């Protein structure tokens, strides 16, 4: 039962994140301040979620976030190495804190960092290499990132495949999906939920299964891979530390797929150059594990491909047709029953969903060249329209008041994203038919 | 397998989204162009080559009685695109068994209006923006 | 509940108006054609419905509240009068010029009338022998109306309550990208979302400056 | 609910104030603008650009039998306003079901009068300084 | 087995149609001129087929799948209309009128039908007198519609199997050259060879290099 | 074709605001209302003799506006006074602005350069005031989308 999102809609993406700061399942925000006055602990992850999506060059409007109990959360240093004041941002029901620990050894700094204990209600926990920060019934806690080389880490009781159509129920007005968990099940149980309402998912990964050799592997990527979704995986280092899905979405929010633009080399601030090599490169590629090379001193995206090998701007203009085209419809429905002028089931009113389908959805496409038209071979791509006639109609059909068999064609016009020249250097140079062809 | 005949009813005009209706007796519309399909130019000698024409627009007739509600709702748009600058509406024209056509167009001029002893008629002159013919509705085409 | 005059009443009406208005300006006395009785006494007016042409498409559509459709046809009715003693040509013509006084024109033809004067013909005074001893004056002429007949349909189609189209993109990169769109009556595309918020209007406020810059 | 039918008899016009009578068998008047809506600038590879008209004037026909007290009426405020310079007066017009106009407007050019065997017609110029219909009248517009 | 619907069907069932839609609006009953009854009690109307006009060039030419040809001539038939008791100027009126709403005609003029409606002509009222005692009212109209009529050929000629052509090339070095020229129904002018070898569509690898270039 | 419409809202003549002094200017003529030139291209090329090129830029930027008005317009008054104020009191510059609705704006100051032919026939006239523009680098400020 898929509710139809709108235009706005179609540029808010939703983050799925862990926290307690509001009761509601779902809030949209228009700038970081909001979260900040919502009791978001500055560097805490749907906080740098947020700066990283309005942080792009085709930045949404609005972003939306949810919300999955949390439990406890983790400072974790284990594999760490650290030679700077190490900083912890923590805000307290409204109450906003600065932690500090000097310089040494992880453990030792963990350890140190049990003096979080003044100034509360909240509790700290040390183990030696993490502390796990738990609150109390009353109080509300949000833990962020410092100067320090840590990541924060939530737990929570409950699970996307149960969190998830709880927030759609509240609300559906979101395309984009992201989520905070990073579990291979998490992450399949979201791919699952988006491919069958209709949205796409993004995630980033930093497994090294993603460089390692084609020959054979059992990443998160390759089950995907296997199941043949429309996923959109990237891998880079400091995913789990800085939730890049944001970047990512930053720099594809905003324009329409009606230009057919892809997202062959846009520029992602935030995102870090990817580190391997061009044998973990040409594994990547395999894998469809999209990576951010760093090309003449800037930062480049590499080639945009979905999990099933499809491009992801496919995907996006087929959904915006869909979208544009029941909007248009519902609009010019709900205009003609304003009136008392209903649209009947008969052939004096059927053609006009022609002129209603070609002026919103498809002549925009044309104008702005996301779709092909001319001549070809004996085919020509100019899109085409075809409509029943009330003969055609089931008797069933009448009965039930519905029409079936409306259908539609189009043809894509992608873009370029390689290359390749022959150029030849000679000391000098060198039949003469002359008679045409 | 029946052959149409030729149902004069059927040949429906969509402005704007709605369907027209109130037209006069004898012919209800007439679809012209404006240019020539291809320029040639002739040399002295003989050599011939041609030109594709770029410019596609057409006039298309509409013949109301004076006394169709129809009159109103054009003489609405025309003023109220004086004013604001938006002069475009989508205009679709069928065929019982003929040629079709599905483009925009505007009104052009206003039609000259007479009062006499008999409901007289009107007929308006509404550009086309494109004026290609579509085989859609011929039966076997 | 959206109730009209169906031709019926129309028609059977502009009788009795044009009955009406040439007794009480000729002072003649009335009879039609429709039921045949022996002669009256005096002079008198004869009235007939000779011809009826009708205009081809309609002119406009009036859709119930259900959804049925009432379509209305411009006509134009001739009636032949004949006056058949006294000075019959003289109380043809006035008959004729009665149509342009207002005031009594008003109480039979009001503005909103489903009928409405046109024209007339020439007046053509006649004598007819009688018994081979008179010869007996009369006169005729035809006096053109028009009108508007308005019909009911007798049913309605089902309305479009459910709308399924099919979507077929094709691309290059692999086989074509199959994917559906639908419409529900009460279904909005977004929900109730509130959307974007608004731009506040500022409260008024007394200003010192009639035109302040601050940096 | 009773749709009206056209009356000729309620085609009324007004000039400066008062009611115009003495009209001419057949057409009463005739309503006719100068100029077109909308000109458009085509280029060489296809683009269209378009230009609004600020130009509206129109030209209104009154046939008037010659014997018609209302020539002379005519007649005198010809004369007056070429001596003192003031041209304008008021003119309205109704349709008994049609479209109105309502604006101001002068005496264009002098009608050919002719003396025959019967009574003959005079047809006035009346400019009309604009020229945009209205659906008052329409009955549902 | 390519069947159609030939002049006989199309004329027998134009009547019929009409038939029903008379009978439908205006509530009278029916009756046609072919054959002879006594007189029906009450109002009634007379159905006949006039007149009928053929267009000279044939507009259409269907091929049957062995070769016949069926052709498609369009028609213009006209039906007198009478109708005999109560109003009947209003009741062929109604039938006018019928032909402008949109469900009533759906029901006997289905798109695609082979028939369609026209115009009409003037509705004349008449008085009749009967054993001179009374007039009796009537009137009259006459209907034109259009049509389609498709016949089927009585055979086909043989098809082409083999053309076999002379050429004569006169040239000055010597006697015109005399060679022929020939074509068979299954003989391929280049029998079934491969041709020159397609140029290959590379394979899909992966580059490292946007855009390179190697001398 | 409507994929390339070049202007989707129709170009209305009266949307060109002309302000001189900061009065808004009226009275206009039947077919041009303005005409923006300049006096001098905009680089010297000097060319040798075996093709070595070299360019200079151009330092006077002054070009010449004409404005047509119906000499019956009262805008010719306030003109006809101005020329006389500047001449005895030597103060000629005055601000001038060109508003435009779809196209190029300016804004700069101007003097009047010279006055029109005045001529009286059996039709209104016409009067094309030449004002000197100081310098005449066309904005495209009103256009959206100039990256």
């Amino acid at each position: 039962g898929t509710q139809p999102i709108d235009t706005v809609g179609f540029e808010t993406p939703m983050f799925l994140a862990m926290h307690g700061n509001f009761p509601e399942r779902i809030r949209f925000y228009v700038s970081t301040a909001g979260m900040v006055a919502d009791g978001f602990a500055v560097g805490s992850p749907a906080y740098q979620f947020a700066t990283n999506a309005f942080a792009g060059n085709f930045a949404p409007q609005r972003v939306a976030i949810g919300r999955m109990s949390i439990d406890s959360s983790k400072v974790d240093f284990t594999g760490t190495t650290n030679t700077e004041q190490v900083v912890v941002n923590i805000t307290l029901n409204k109450v906003v804190k600065a932690v500090k620990i000097n310089v040494n050894t992880p453990a030792q700094i963990a350890t140190a960092l049990a003096d979080a204990v003044t100034a509360d209600k909240a509790t700290a926990v040390a183990t030696g290499t993490y502390v796990t920060v738990t609150a109390v019934s009353p109080n509300v806690v949000s833990v962020g990132k410092g100067a320090g080389v840590y990541k924060i880490v939530n737990e929570s009781s409950e699970t996307v495949a149960t969190v998830l159509p709880s927030v759609i129920a509240e609300n559906h007005n979101w395309y984009f999906l992201a989520t905070e968990a990073r579990s291979d099940a998490d992450i399949v149980a979201a791919a699952e939920f988006a491919k069958a309402n209709y949205k796409l998912h993004i995630y980033n990964s930093t497994d090294v299964d993603a460089y390692a050799p084609e020959n054979s592997a059992a990443s998160v990527f390759d089950t995907l891979k296997s199941l043949s979704y429309d996923s959109l995986g990237t891998s880079d280092a400091g995913a789990d530390v800085d939730f890049t899905e944001g970047s990512v979405i930053g720099a594809m929010a905003a324009n329409d797929p009606s230009y057919g633009d892809s997202l062959h080399l846009k520029t992602m601030p935030g995102m870090v150059p990817f580190a391997g090599s061009d044998t973990q490169r040409s594994n990547a590629w395999s894998r469809n594990a999209n990576i951010y090379r760093g090309l003449y001193g800037g930062g480049s995206y590499i080639e945009g491909k979905t999990s099933s090998g499809q491009y992801v701007d496919v995907i996006r203009f087929s959904h915006w047709v869909k979208f544009r085209m029941e909007e248009s419809v519902f609009a010019y429905m709900k205009r003609r029953s304003d009136m008392g002028l209903s649209m009947k089931m008969s052939d004096e009113d059927l053609p006009v969903l022609k002129s209603v389908l070609m002026n919103n959805p498809i002549n925009i496409g044309i104008r702005n060249g996301g779709i092909l038209t001319g001549y070809d071979n004996k085919v020509s791509y100019d899109p085409t329209i075809i409509i029943p006639k009330r003969a055609n109609i089931p008797t069933n059909d009448l009965a039930a008041r519905i029409l079936r068999d409306v259908k539609v064609e189009l043809v894509y016009n992608n873009s370029l994203h390689y290359v390749k020249i022959r150029a030849s250097v000679v000391l000098d140079r060198p039949s003469t038919n002359a008679q045409t062809p | 397998l029946t052959l149409q005949a030729y149902d004069p009813a059927k040949v429906l005009v969509f402005i704007g989204g709605q369907r027209v209706s109130g037209f006069a007796a004898d012919t209800k519309i007439v679809i012209t162009r404006n240019n020539d399909n291809i320029s040639v130019h002739a040399g002295v000698d003989g050599e011939i080559s041609n030109a594709l024409s770029r410019d596609n627009t057409g006039v298309m007739t509409l013949s109301l009685q004076n006394t169709a509600k129809w009159n109103g709702y054009l003489a609405q748009w025309q003023r109220q695109a004086n004013v604001t600058g938006l002069i475009y509406l989508p205009v679709q024209v069928e065929g019982s068994q003929g040629l079709s056509l599905n483009t925009i167009g505007w009104i052009q001029k206003q039609p000259d209006l007479s009062y006499g002893t008999e409901v007289g008629q009107m007929d308006w002159e509404i550009g086309v923006l494109d004026a290609w013919l579509s085989p859609d509705q011929i039966q076997g085409i | 509940p959206l109730d009209f005059t169906n031709s019926d009443v129309v028609m059977g009406a502009l009788t009795k108006a044009v009955g009406r208005l040439c007794l009480d300006v000729t002072g003649y006395d009335v009879v039609e054609a429709d039921e045949t009785i022996p002669k009256p006494e005096g002079p008198y007016i004869l009235v007939d419905l000779s011809l009826l042409t009708p205009l081809d498409w309609a002119t406009n559509e009036v859709v119930d509240e259900d959804g049925v459709v009432h379509t209305a046809h411009n006509y134009t009715a001739s009636y032949t009068l004949t006056a058949y003693r006294g000075k019959p040509h003289w109380a043809l013509s006035r008959v004729h010029q009665a149509f342009g006084l207002p005031f009594l024109r008003e109480k039979y033809f009001p503005t909103g009338s489903p009928y409405a004067y046109s024209s007339t013909s020439n007046i053509a005074r006649m004598r007819v022998p009688l018994n081979q001893q008179m010869f007996e004056n009369r006169a005729r002429t035809i006096v053109t109306f028009n009108a508007t007949f308005v019909e009911k349909d007798l049913g309605t189609f089902e309305d479009i309550e459910h709308i399924i189209i099919g979507i077929d993109v094709d691309n290059p990169s692999g086989p074509p990208i199959g994917i559906g769109a639908d419409y529900d009556k009460g279904v909005k595309p977004g929900g109730d979302d509130p959307g974007l918020p608004p731009k506040p209007n500022p409260p008024i406020v007394y200003h010192d400056a009639i035109a302040q810059v601050c940096m």
